């Protein structure tokens, strides 16, 4: 069976995901897709270059999981529907994770994150692509998710974390 | 409000404007985005905007065909007075001859007073084009009860006719045609382009056509315009010779049936859009030469026409027309008029007369009925009756200038009573004199074919009523060449023109009228000074004096009765009627105009009265004397000679 | 932007944003959509998420009703804000009309 740890799709959801930079990274947005708002974060700075925009959930307690599972959906608009691609267009985002026993907050420090993989969709071009990674084992009270970005077109849509008992 | 950034992605990326509203919103007082925005469905599913696409009719093709633009206004005058329509101030134009233009600035801003709504929110344009409200004018007119109405509402850019019909069951099938410079067409709001609804187009000008598919089925049974003419007849003819092109269609019209009962045909409503075309070609010209001056003679001729145009439209579908009137030029052209001796009116030359002419009817509103332009109007047609040839049908020149000069006349018989008694029942006697067997001849035919010269002839407002059908019908065009129906119809119009009755511009303002027993029965009515004459068959009436020539054996009679000073009697005078004293003693040459103020008349004892000749001049005289006029080898044609004194003499025969 | 292609439909009633609280529109390209012209009207941000409000909107209206406005209120008219409005038209008429009968509207969402 499966027990969810986090959920941002469903569910009254977001409710304080944190950002950095503080406005010239990722954003919150609000667009009914069937009838209804689905929430999604983005950002698209596909021409700035240098790019470090950070999104941190809030803090998950980790209960009794040895190892979670982490669920991504998104879609990534390719760099060449943007006619100076391969030069500051990127089609890749970061995941990280950091583990703790206290809640530190806002407190968002970027050298205390460690790396799970890059995210690449496989295949670029409805194409709401599906991710899933495992991090294990988990040995604190709760964990942070972080989502890293280098200069890519990307909204995330659905980040479900779970695990299995 | 607030402010509005438009990020836009074109030739690949990104690039944003800013739109200022509280900025915008305030320099131009009038625009409201929040309605504008209502308008525009933003939130369409893509579904229900294709379906409302599809609703409206598109057209075939048809692009561009080479057109050219005429040249209607003319550059400023050498030196010009340059008028500020608002600020009319006396004195500033001293004469006719003296140049003059109008700035266009100010006038345009009098023609177009009016604001209204130009693109509704009715069923078939709240799908097209973006409601709105504007300065405009419109001719507006409802036939066949109130069921079926045209509109023609027009700006200084662009004119839109909307057909409206309504079927006796609450539907209303409405079609509406767009003429106008492609730049200067209102905005569309759909995914609507120009060019899917454009039925001609030539060198920035175009025809827009916009209906429902199932609208255009309704009127194609019906209404099948040739847009490719109506388009090239409105661009390329300059707008007054455009304006009297329709005006000519309506007048001879009128004199048929053709307006008591108007049809629901391809030409009526045809014409009901060039009606528009007309007043839009002037507005527009006027608009078109934007911040300028207006050559006044241009505006003297121009606008002389859109007064005859707005008046045949009015008595004969009972058309409204709000707008395309200026109180500048009639408060500008009425100067003019009191700088001109009407007296003397004729003495000009035959361009100023008629840019004279022109401005009496241009500036008629704010003139009074007793002003001197009656004597304007009588001492033009003095002058060219001098210089007529005798019992001839009149040239073009002098037709047209004649043409003119009667809107005035005819706003006095078609007035109840006047004070111009002398000048009047002189013009009406001049075209009693001017219209012979060959002037009838000219206008039949004129009239057969559909030419200018069936438009206005001086028979028309003179004083015979002996002009029977089978009377005319001697009198017509006999060629072959010429189509016999067009012919008999000619007749007819001309004679329905002259019927005393339900026509109101003939007759019942004369003071002699009221010594006639039997209307129906008088023939010729001569007017002279210190007498008129009443020549009829009817015997019961009241002049002074009765003669009665030998007819003959088949005709009802031939009577002249002399009313002296222009008062009839208490009865018809008894006995026997008297005897017309024939004169012989009388010498072909003379030097002196014995015969001034006197008619002559010439008739046959079969046919009935053929010719009148009122001898105004030494000139005149001499015309009649010198020619072959006087022949007594036809035993059956008299020649009676209408004196001041009352008495009627017969020439036999001379020296 | 990150999310270029969405969905027209009424939003019919009380979810609008009405262009009192537009701050941003977004107009998608001839060929970014596959022949769409589909627009997204943002609010400037909302409160402590800072979230944008974003609806999608028929392009073809919405270029329409801009290429109006300035139109309608020619005068103004400041050096780039009538560069909008020849780069709006253009826009507009770079789209075709008649290619959307052979295509399915709901190709999003
Ligand atoms: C807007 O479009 C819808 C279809 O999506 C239609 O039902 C509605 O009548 C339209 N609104 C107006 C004011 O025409
Ligand atoms: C009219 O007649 C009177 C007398 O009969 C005469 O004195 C007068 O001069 C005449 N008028 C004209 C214009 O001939
Ligand atoms: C943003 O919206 C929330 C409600 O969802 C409200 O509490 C907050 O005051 C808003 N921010 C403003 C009005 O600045
Ligand atoms: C896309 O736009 C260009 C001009 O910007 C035009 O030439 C081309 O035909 C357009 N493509 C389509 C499929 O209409």
């Amino acid at each position: 069976k499966e027990v969810v740890l986090l959920d941002f799709a469903a569910a009254g959801g977001e409710l304080g995901w944190l950002t950095h930079p503080y406005g010239k990274g990722w954003d919150l947005m609000q667009n009914i897709m069937n009838d209804m708002p689905i929430y999604m974060y983005s950002v698209c700075n596909v021409m700035s270059g240098d790019q470090d925009n950070w999104l941190r959930t809030n803090w998950v307690y980790r209960g009794e999981a040895e190892r979670i599972f982490i669920e991504l959906k998104f879609t990534v608009r390719d760099c060449n529907s943007f006619p100076g691609g391969a030069s500051s267009c990127k089609e890749t985002f970061n995941l990280y994770y950091a583990e703790s026993d206290l809640d530190y907050g806002t407190n968002f420090q970027k050298r205390l994150f460690t790396k799970i993989d890059t995210i690449a969709p496989d295949e670029i071009t409805v194409k709401l692509n599906v991710e899933e990674r495992s991090v294990g084992p988990l040995t604190r009270k709760g964990f942070y998710l972080a989502f890293q970005d280098i200069g890519a077109c990307v909204a995330l849509l659905s980040v479900r974390v779970y695990y299995k008992k | 409000l607030s402010e509005v950034k438009l990020h836009l992605d074109i030739e690949g990326h990104a690039s944003h404007y800013t739109i200022p509203w509280t900025e915008l919103m305030a320099k131009v007082p009038g625009l409201s985005p929040e309605a504008l925005w209502r308008e525009a469905n933003v939130t369409e599913d893509l579904a229900s905007m294709l379906n409302r696409y599809k609703l409206i009719y598109k057209t075939s093709g048809t692009l561009g065909i080479a057109l050219a633009e005429p040249v209607d206004i003319p550059a400023v005058s050498e030196g010009s007075m340059q008028v500020d329509a608002s600020k009319v101030h006396p004195g500033v134009i001293s004469g006719l001859n003296s140049p003059a233009c109008m700035l266009s600035a100010p006038l345009e801003k009098q023609l177009f007073y009016y604001i209204g709504t130009m693109l509704p929110n009715t069923r078939p344009h709240s799908y097209v084009f973006y409601q709105l409200r504007c300065h405009l004018s419109y001719v507006a007119l409802s036939i066949n009860g109130d069921k079926f109405q045209y509109t023609g509402a027009m700006t200084s850019k662009f004119l839109m006719g909307t057909y409206k019909r309504v079927t006796e069951k609450g539907d209303e099938h409405v079609l509406s045609l767009v003429f106008g410079k492609t730049k200067d067409l209102p905005d569309l709001r759909g995914p609507f382009s120009y060019p899917s609804l454009t039925s001609a187009q030539s060198g920035d000008y175009s025809l827009v056509i916009v209906t429902t598919f199932v609208h255009y089925a309704n009127f194609h049974n019906y209404f099948v315009p040739n847009l490719k003419d109506m388009f090239s007849r409105a661009v390329t003819m300059t707008a007054a010779s455009y304006a009297r092109y329709v005006l000519q269609k309506l007048v001879l019209l009128e004199m048929k049936g053709g307006c008591r009962e108007p049809e629901l045909d391809t030409e009526t409503l045809t014409t009901m859009f060039e009606v528009s075309v007309a007043f839009f070609k002037v507005g527009h010209a006027v608009g078109e030469t934007g911040n300028g001056c207006v050559d006044l003679r241009w505006l003297a001729k121009s606008f002389f026409e859109l007064t005859v145009l707005k008046d045949i439209i009015g008595i004969c579908y009972g058309a409204t027309v709000k707008g395309m009137q200026s109180y500048g030029l009639e408060r500008l052209a009425a100067m003019l008029m009191a700088t001109v001796k009407m007296e003397e009116l004729g003495h000009l030359t035959t361009e100023k007369q008629e840019y004279a002419l022109r401005l009496a009817t241009v500036g008629y509103p704010k003139a009074g009925v007793y002003s001197g332009l009656i004597g304007g109007a009588t001492s033009v047609l003095l002058s060219a009756y001098n210089r007529h040839p005798l019992f001839q049908p009149l040239h073009t020149v002098m037709r047209e200038t004649l043409f003119i000069g009667s809107h005035v006349v005819l706003r006095e018989l078609r007035l109840n009573v006047t004070t111009q008694g002398p000048n009047l029942a002189l013009y009406q006697l001049l075209s009693t004199a001017l219209c012979s067997a060959l002037e009838i001849g000219e206008v039949l035919r004129g009239l057969a074919l559909g030419t200018e010269s069936g438009l206005f002839s001086p028979c028309y407002l003179s004083l015979r009523f002996d002009l029977t059908r089978d009377k005319l019908l001697s009198m017509a065009p006999q060629e072959a060449t010429l189509d016999q129906a067009a012919v008999s119809n000619a007749v007819d119009g001309f004679l329905g023109r002259l019927s005393l009755e339900r026509e109101d511009r003939d007759a019942w303002h004369l003071p002699a009228y009221k010594c006639v027993d039997r209307l129906d029965k008088v023939l010729m009515i001569i007017p002279l000074i210190n007498v008129t004459f009443i020549i009829s068959s009817d015997r019961e009436v009241r002049g002074s004096a009765l003669y009665e020539a030998s007819t003959t054996y088949l005709s009802s009679s031939l009577f002249l009765s002399p009313v002296i000073m222009n008062k009839c009697s208490q009865g018809a005078v008894a006995g026997e009627p008297r005897q017309i004293p024939k004169i012989q003693n009388f010498t072909r040459t003379q030097k002196s105009c014995i015969f001034c103020g006197f008619a002559l008349l010439s008739y046959d004892e079969k046919e009935g009265l053929e010719t009148t000749t009122y001898i105004t001049s030494q000139e005149v005289q001499n015309s009649i004397l010198s020619s072959n006029y006087f022949d007594f080898d036809n035993l059956h044609v008299h020649y009676l000679l209408l004196t001041t004194n009352g008495t009627v003499m017969e020439i036999a025969g001379l020296y | 932007w990150a999310y270029p292609c969405c969905h027209v439909t009424q939003l019919r009633a009380q979810h609008l944003l009405a262009l009192e609280n537009i701050s941003d529109i977004y107009l998608v390209s001839n060929q970014t959509c596959d022949g769409f012209s589909l627009a997204s009207l943002n609010s400037p941000k909302n409160g402590s998420n800072q979230l944008v409000i974003s609806r999608c909107a028929n392009g073809l209206n919405v270029v329409s009703f801009f290429i109006s406005i300035l139109k309608r209120s020619s005068s103004a008219l400041t050096g780039h804000l009538r560069e909008l409005l020849t780069t709006l038209e253009t826009l507009y008429g770079s789209f075709s009309v008649e290619d959307l009968f052979g295509a399915n509207l709901n190709r999003y969402a």
